[PDB]
């Protein structure tokens, strides 16, 4: 059906390829790679933190307000007296 | 990795540690008397050990190969004549026989009167071939491996 | 002429495997369904050596386990990829989940579906074995789980029974879902066969959403090694989780045998399950939450009736990405809350958490979808 | 112009792929026991004193 | 009422990612078994094997099973003679049911040592407090003689009483016999009750780090040779115009 | 059947032969390595972890 | 523009049952394929609900079917449903086989092969299920068939003792045979679909041999009916076996309990395997008898090579038809001869028909069948 | 089981209580005797 014999059709769009053999598995890795992965991160940061920094005060906040809610045993005698 | 891996599983299959356990020890003191028997369990069966006299080996030596019930050498049974060790199963209906009993001086089963002579050969009544002979071999002097 | 083009099995690994286009811009998240299958693989030969051993009554069952982590040569290595593996199967399968709500691969409604039947059967299939233990935590996570259906009106208490196959959870219910458990993986994967089936008649989907015919590849040379480092990698994770604190993602007071005469203090069930706890928790009368648990799970198929974007990926939308990641951090305040005991201030934020829950799904998404189509002049 | 090792290493074991994979077998025939004595004598470094193996001096052959 | 006390963590030396049980202790720690624990614990999954690999040699096994008589099944007729004991043979029963346990206990069950580090919250490190902690009673609440006040115990009111003090027992090993030292030796011994595995496991994590520490790298590597075809090419549009 | 034999068959046959004991060699030390035959890896020179 | 022409699966659906052309002078003995396919399903169903109940421990696998028999409502028809269904189920194997021996189906030779492999498949199923019961016959025969693999020359004990999981069958080995049997069936479904794949390629073969692409017909208006007859039929015959005379086919002993010590008398095994068996009663020595075994099922696989005739179905070469008799009495022969004590009329009958079983089908068929070439000028 | 086929179900109940069985543990106690009841199978002559 969809095979590669019959897809959609396209017109002159030259490309060029090495192969594998003639070139390094690992180019311009310093040069290029980590600041391009710091670059990604910088794009998606501001996306994807500040609601798990959200969840987070909220996690922290439960906890604390359970302590209140039971660790403060005293508070409840002390309006004993 | 892999065959780390394959043979792993397989090693799962082969056995348990306590199946391991449970079964082929039955390490025996040979202190046991000439002509005295004891019963011991193995692996769920019956196993009669009796340490026999040299006169006994005689007259089981005697028995002509042809007229036992289930003919049998008996020199190519046990490895050491002066010692018999079998199962305590009789070969009929599975009735355990009497220790040291019956007109041949073998064992005799209550059940249906089964009589054994003392190399543990059937040699009257129902059933049919003789008592069964585990493979074993002795160690220490005072000890033997059952199995 | 290639003989893997005349012969009639060669043709199916040659289309399904070998020679099917994929988009060329596939990302690692595409990996995890491949992986999921690789999972179930696991999740079979593992679990069918323990088969071997377990005695599925309700007294030999716990002392069969015992068996197992002693007696049988390496068991507990087995039993411990195989509880932990199937963790790792809903890692993969609500990571594989999650990747469908945001590149837009809902389109594709009938795979949509068929996903959402595999969900159901895969939270059977897993609540089903977690109780094949028959420790202290089974007993009375399947005594409560089940006693959820006392909630249906009318067939109420007869269907419960019916499960039972007594007046309360014993011996041959343990018997049901070991039968039961035993089964439905074996279903799982003709259903992944007829999910992939309706998948592969269209082609995977693009993380830009774009049509991408232009630049298709064979599936072959890039992706066999590309899933199989994917593969490598879930076996570091698996391996790792497993031979060096196989306790921590378990739980501690399942080990004590099963006292129907005794409740365990805090009672909790599997994690992976227990988002969806919350929404029972949380909501009042014990018809509702029932309700609000199907709903939960099967939202899933009115979602794609919700799209309102003329786009697809959500990466060309980071307003509505901001909901997305808003959502995941919502499903995490349910996990830890349903990992808690009841109290207000737990309770208030799993009232919060499931209303918001719902309202992210229906309400908001929708609706900036559409202000997102007014600002690209649509 | 001196030949790298490789420029006959390949022109003998790996041109073809059946010695290719013979040349593997071999390899994990000593990687194993290389590599598990190896791992073996680090483990056991580690926690002198401790494996009961090291601990049978207190009673062993006689 | 308020929630126990939560257990301190300490400095074990099975806590390191690769380092294992002491067996000495392990040793130590079954001698303090066999006598303070064995009168009114069950241990129902543990033989008198195991032992054989991880302390006792296999002949002071067969040395130490002999030394307790254990139920067998019938001779001629029922009457049940006991055996002097073997290997497979497991920890003797301290009471024939449940119920007589109760009955000895004030009605409280004594649970099987078997897996008590990992079924209890905090694991073993719930066990070693338990023991070193019996803090007199707080001024205010009262509780039944029969009770014994030990904090850490979730009911706050455990019916055990105190099981251990100095020189309860004397070591083989000839080291000191304080109560901390029996207790360490306890909670090392019942950890690897539970967790025959763990010395094999430390061993087996080592050795799957190293191979996949060494396989991560090459397979991508694989990864990179394949896919460099593809991170390389330089697509170019040429139209007649 | 018959046809198979002749004059060419047997230049292809020859031809095939180094890899037919390649992989025989392939098949039988995979063989002896996946089982932990004893026998022959008692005679190996390093290869002793085995007691 | 047929919906069915549409989706993916109703496309399959389209192919394999509603439009797929079948040669229309297809008879009665081709509806036994069928039948098999039915067969599996109730062999699943039925079974499903006995493991429901079953506990494969050897101290009470015996004491749960009684529990199945007696304490489980229904639970009876279930048991004899499922008993008897495995007689039915070789009944329309044997007749399978044999349609596709005389036919001459046996020429497309990869669908060939995979019935064969399927048939080892179910051999072992029925195998395994037929030791789970634990009685006499169960624990005895399986004693007796493990032993054999004893016979093979140096791995030999490690390998039994591989499969009894100890010294001696017990009840790990009751419980491993639990799960080989549980988990077989399935892999047996599999194969049938690709046996069916292999099978519709080139389409099913007619009884007059010659092709029949000149009188196609969709299989949908004629054959779904003509196979809902002998669906029909077929549940009578099963149902006429269960309800009024469950046991014949069954063997009594197999009601007492297992013994390791005392041994049943006549050790008869079900009767579908006996003529294999008189096959090991046949050659005195060991692995002699292991080989002729597996040489008798085997032996199937070189049909094709040994075919001479330029025809197909022997109903045009009536000597060879003749000899196809003298096969089926043979068969008969043997499997009466399994049911009996060794003795000399026994003995020598056995041999005999042993050895006439392997001469018939390896030199007496292709020579008749080219003296039916020459008597026919080609 | 006999409540269906021949006895009526208050039959069975007096016919079941003529003999009598041993029974779990006291507090404090153990194996006493117990008349019995439908549930019960029959009795079994020996104890092994
Ligand atoms: C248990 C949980 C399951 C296992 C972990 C999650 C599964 C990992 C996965 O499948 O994705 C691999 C995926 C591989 O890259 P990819 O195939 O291009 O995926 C498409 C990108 O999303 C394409 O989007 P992108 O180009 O914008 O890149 C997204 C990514 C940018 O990161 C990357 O593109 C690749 C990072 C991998 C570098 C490897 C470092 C050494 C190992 O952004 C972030 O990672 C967020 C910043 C905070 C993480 C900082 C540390 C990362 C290292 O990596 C990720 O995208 C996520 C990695 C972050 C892991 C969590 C870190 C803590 C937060
Ligand atoms: C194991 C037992 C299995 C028995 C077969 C069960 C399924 C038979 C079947 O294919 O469906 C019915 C099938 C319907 O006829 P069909 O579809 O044309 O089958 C193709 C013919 O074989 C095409 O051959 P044909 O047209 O030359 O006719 C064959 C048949 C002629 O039989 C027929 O024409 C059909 C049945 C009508 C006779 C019914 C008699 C009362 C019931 O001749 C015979 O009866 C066989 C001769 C020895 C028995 C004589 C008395 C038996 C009746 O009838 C038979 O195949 C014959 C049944 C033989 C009965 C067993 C005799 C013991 C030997
Ligand atoms: C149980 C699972 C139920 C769903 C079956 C899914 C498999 C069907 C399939 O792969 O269609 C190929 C079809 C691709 O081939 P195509 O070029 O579109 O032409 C469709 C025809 O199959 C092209 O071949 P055709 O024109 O000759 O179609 C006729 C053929 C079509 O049969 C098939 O396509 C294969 C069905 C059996 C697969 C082999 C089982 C191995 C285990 O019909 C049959 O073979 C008779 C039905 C046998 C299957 C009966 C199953 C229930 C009983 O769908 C796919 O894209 C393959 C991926 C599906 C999952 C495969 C991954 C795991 C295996
Ligand atoms: C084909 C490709 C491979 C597929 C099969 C499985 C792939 C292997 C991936 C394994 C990941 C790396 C972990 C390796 C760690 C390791 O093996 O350490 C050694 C140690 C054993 O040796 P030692 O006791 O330490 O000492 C030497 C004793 N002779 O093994 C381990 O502890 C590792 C445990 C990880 C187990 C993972 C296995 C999962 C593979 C599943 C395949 C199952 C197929 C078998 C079923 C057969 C039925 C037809
Ligand atoms: C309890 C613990 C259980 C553990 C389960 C782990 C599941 C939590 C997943 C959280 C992972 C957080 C890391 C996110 C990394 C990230 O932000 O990637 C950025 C990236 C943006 O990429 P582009 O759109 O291409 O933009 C390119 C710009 N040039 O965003 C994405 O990767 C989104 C696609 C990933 C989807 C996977 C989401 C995982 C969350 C799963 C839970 C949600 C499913 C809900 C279904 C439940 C039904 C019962
Ligand atoms: C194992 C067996 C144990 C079973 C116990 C008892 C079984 C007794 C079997 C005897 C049944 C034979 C009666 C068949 C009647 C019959 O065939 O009538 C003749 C009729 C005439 O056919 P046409 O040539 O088409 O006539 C042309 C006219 N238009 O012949 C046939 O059609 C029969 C052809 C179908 C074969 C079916 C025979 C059933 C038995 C075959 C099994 C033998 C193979 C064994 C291999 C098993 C290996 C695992
Ligand atoms: C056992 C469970 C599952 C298995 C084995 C499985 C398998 C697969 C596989 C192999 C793919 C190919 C693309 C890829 O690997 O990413 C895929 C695609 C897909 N699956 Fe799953 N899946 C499972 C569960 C689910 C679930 C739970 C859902 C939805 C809730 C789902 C919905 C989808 C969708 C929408 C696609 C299309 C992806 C694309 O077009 O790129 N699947 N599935
Ligand atoms: C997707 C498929 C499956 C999943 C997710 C799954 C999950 C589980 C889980 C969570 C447990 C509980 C174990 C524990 O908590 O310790 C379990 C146990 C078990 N499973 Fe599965 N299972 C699957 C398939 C199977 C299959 C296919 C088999 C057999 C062929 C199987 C056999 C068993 C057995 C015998 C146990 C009991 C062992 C134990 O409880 O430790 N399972 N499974
Ligand atoms: C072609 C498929 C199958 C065949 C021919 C077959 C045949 C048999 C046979 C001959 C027995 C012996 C019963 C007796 O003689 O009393 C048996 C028992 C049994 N079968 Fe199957 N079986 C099949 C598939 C299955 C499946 C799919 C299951 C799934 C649960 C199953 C479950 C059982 C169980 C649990 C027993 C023993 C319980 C009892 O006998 O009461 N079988 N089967
Ligand atoms: C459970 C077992 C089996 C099932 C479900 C099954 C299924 C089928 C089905 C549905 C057909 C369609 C045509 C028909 O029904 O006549 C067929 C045909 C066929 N079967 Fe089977 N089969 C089984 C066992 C076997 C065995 C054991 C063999 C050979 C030893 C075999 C060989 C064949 C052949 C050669 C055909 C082609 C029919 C023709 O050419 O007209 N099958 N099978
Ligand atoms: S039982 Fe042995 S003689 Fe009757």
């Amino acid at each position: 059906g969809r095979e590669f014999g019959n897809l959609t059709r396209m017109r002159h769009v030259i490309s060029y390829s090495l192969s594998p053999f003639e070139q390094r598995a690992y180019p311009h890795v310093f040069t290029k790679g980590i600041p391009n992965v710091l670059r990604r991160i910088r794009e998606s940061f501001f996306r994807v933190v500040p609601q798990f920094v959200v969840f987070y005060l909220i996690y922290t906040w439960g906890t604390e307000e359970f302590e209140r809610s039971k660790r403060k045993n005293p508070a409840a005698y002390e309006n004993d007296k | 990795a892999a065959k780390n891996a394959v043979t792993q599983f397989v090693s799962s299959m082969s056995a348990s540690a306590d199946v391991l356990a449970l079964a082929k020890i039955e390490i025996k003191l040979s202190d046991i008397p000439e002509g005295k028997n004891m019963a011991f369990k193995w692996r769920g069966k019956p196993l009669f050990v009796r340490h026999r006299t040299q006169k006994e080996i005689e007259q089981e030596a005697a028995v002509e190969l042809s007229q036992l019930r289930d003919p049998q050498h008996d020199l190519d049974r046990v490895k050491k004549p002066e010692w018999v060790i079998l199962i305590g199963v009789c070969t009929h209906l599975g009735c355990v026989p009497i220790a040291n009993a019956g007109d041949f001086g073998g064992y005799y089963c209550p059940c249906h009167g089964s009589h054994y002579d003392a190399s543990g050969r059937i040699r009257l009544g129902p059933a049919p071939l003789n008592l069964e002979v585990p493979t074993y071999e002795f160690t220490s002097d005072d000890m033997v491996i059952v199995g | 002429t290639p003989m893997r083009k005349t012969n009639p099995l060669m043709k199916l690994i040659n289309h399904s495997f070998i020679d099917l286009p994929t988009p060329s811009n596939i990302s690692a998240w595409w990996n995890f369904g491949s992986l999921l299958g690789a999972c179930l693989i696991l999740q079979i030969t593992t679990g069918l050596f323990l088969a071997m051993h377990y005695s599925p009554d309700a007294s030999t069952a716990f002392s069969s386990i015992a068996h197992i982590t002693r007696d049988v040569n390496y068991g507990w290595i087995i039993r411990y990829l195989h509880a932990n593996g199937a963790s790792m199967f809903f890692i993969c399968l609500f990571l594989h989940i999650g990747r469908g709500l945001y590149y837009g691969s809902f389109l594709y409604s009938e795979t949509w579906n068929i996903g959402i039947i595999l969900l159901l059967a895969t939270m059977a299939t897993a609540f089903m074995g977690y109780v094949l233990p028959w420790g202290q935590m089974s007993f009375w996570g399947a005594t409560v789980i089940t006693n959820l259906l006392s909630a249906i009106p009318y067939i109420g208490t007869d269907l419960v029974q019916w499960i039972w196959g007594g007046y309360s959870v014993d011996s041959p219910t343990l018997t049901r879902f070991f039968t039961f458990h035993f089964i439905l993986p074996f279903i799982i994967a003709a259903l992944a066969t007829l999910h992939l089936l309706f998948l592969h008649e269209t082609g995977s989907n693009n993380p830009l959403g774009i049509t991408s015919h232009s630049d298709k590849i064979t599936f072959h040379p890039y992706y066999t090694i590309k899933d199989a480092l994917g593969l490598l990698l879930f076996l570091l994770s698996l391996m790792t989780l497993t031979l060096f604190s196989p306790d921590l993602l378990g739980d501690p007071d399942n080990y004590t045998l099963a006292n129907p005469l005794n409740t365990p203090p805090h009672i909790k069930p599997e994690w992976y399950f227990l988002f969806a706890y919350t929404i029972l928790r949380s909501v009042p009368n014990k018809l509702g939450g029932v309700l609000a648990l199907l709903l939960s799970i099967l939202i899933l198929a009115m979602i794609p009736i919700l799209h309102m974007s003329k786009q697809q990926s959500m990466m060309f939308r980071p307003l509505s990405q901001s909901l997305y990641w808003l959502l995941a951090a919502d499903l995490l305040i349910l996990t830890w809350i349903g990992g808690q005991p009841v109290s207000y201030p737990f309770t208030i934020i799993g009232q919060v958490a499931s209303v918001l829950y719902f309202t992210t799904i229906l309400i908001l998404m929708p609706t900036i979808s559409l202000i997102e189509n007014k600002m690209l002049k649509w | 112009a001196a030949a790298t090792l490789t420029s006959k290493l390949y022109s003998l074991l790996f041109r073809r792929t059946s010695t290719f994979a013979l040349t593997i077998i071999v390899g994990v025939m000593f990687f194993e026991r290389a590599f598990d004595q190896g791992a073996d004598a680090i483990y056991d470094h580690i926690n002198e004193g401790k494996l009961w193996k090291h601990i049978k001096h207190k009673y062993e052959n006689k | 009422s308020d929630l126990e006390l939560h257990p301190p963590s300490y400095p074990w030396s099975h806590r390191g990612l690769l380092s294992s049980l002491d067996h000495t202790s392990i040793r130590r720690g079954f001698q303090v078994y066999k006598q303070v624990c064995a009168s009114c614990h069950s241990m129902d999954f543990v033989a008198y094997r195991h032992l054989v690999g991880v302390c006792y040699t296999e002949d002071e096994a067969k040395e130490l099973a002999a030394e307790v008589e254990v139920q067998d099944g019938p001779n001629e007729d029922g009457e049940m003679f006991m055996r002097p004991g073997k290997l497979f043979d497991y920890f003797p029963k301290p009471y024939p049911n449940s119920e007589a346990a109760r009955a000895a206990n004030n009605g409280a069950l004594p649970p099987d040592l078997s897996y008590i580090v990992r079924a209890r919250h905090g694991g073993e490190d719930y066990v070693f407090s338990l023991l070193t902690g019996y803090c007199e009673p707080p001024t205010g609440v009262s509780l039944r003689e029969g009770l014994y006040f030990n904090p850490y115990f979730p009911g706050q009111a455990i019916a055990m009483a105190p099981p251990i003090y100095t020189d309860v027992l004397e070591f083989d090993d000839g080291t000191p016999a304080t109560m901390s030292q029996i207790a360490k030796d306890v909670c090392t011994f019942l950890r690897w009750a539970s967790e025959p595995e763990h010395d094999h496991r430390k061993r087996m994590g080592l050795k799957m780090l190293m191979m996949m520490a060494l396989l991560v790298p090459l397979v991508y590597t694989i990864k990179r040779h394949k896919w460099s075809v593809l991170k390389s090419r330089k697509l170019a549009y040429r139209p007649p115009k | 059947v018959t046809r198979f034999l002749g004059p060419r068959y047997r230049e292809l046959v020859k031809n095939w032969v180094p890899t037919a004991y390649t992989w025989g060699a392939v098949g039988a030390v995979g063989l002896v390595w996946a089982t932990d035959w004893r026998l022959i890896l008692d005679w190996v020179p390093y290869i002793n972890g085995k007691f």
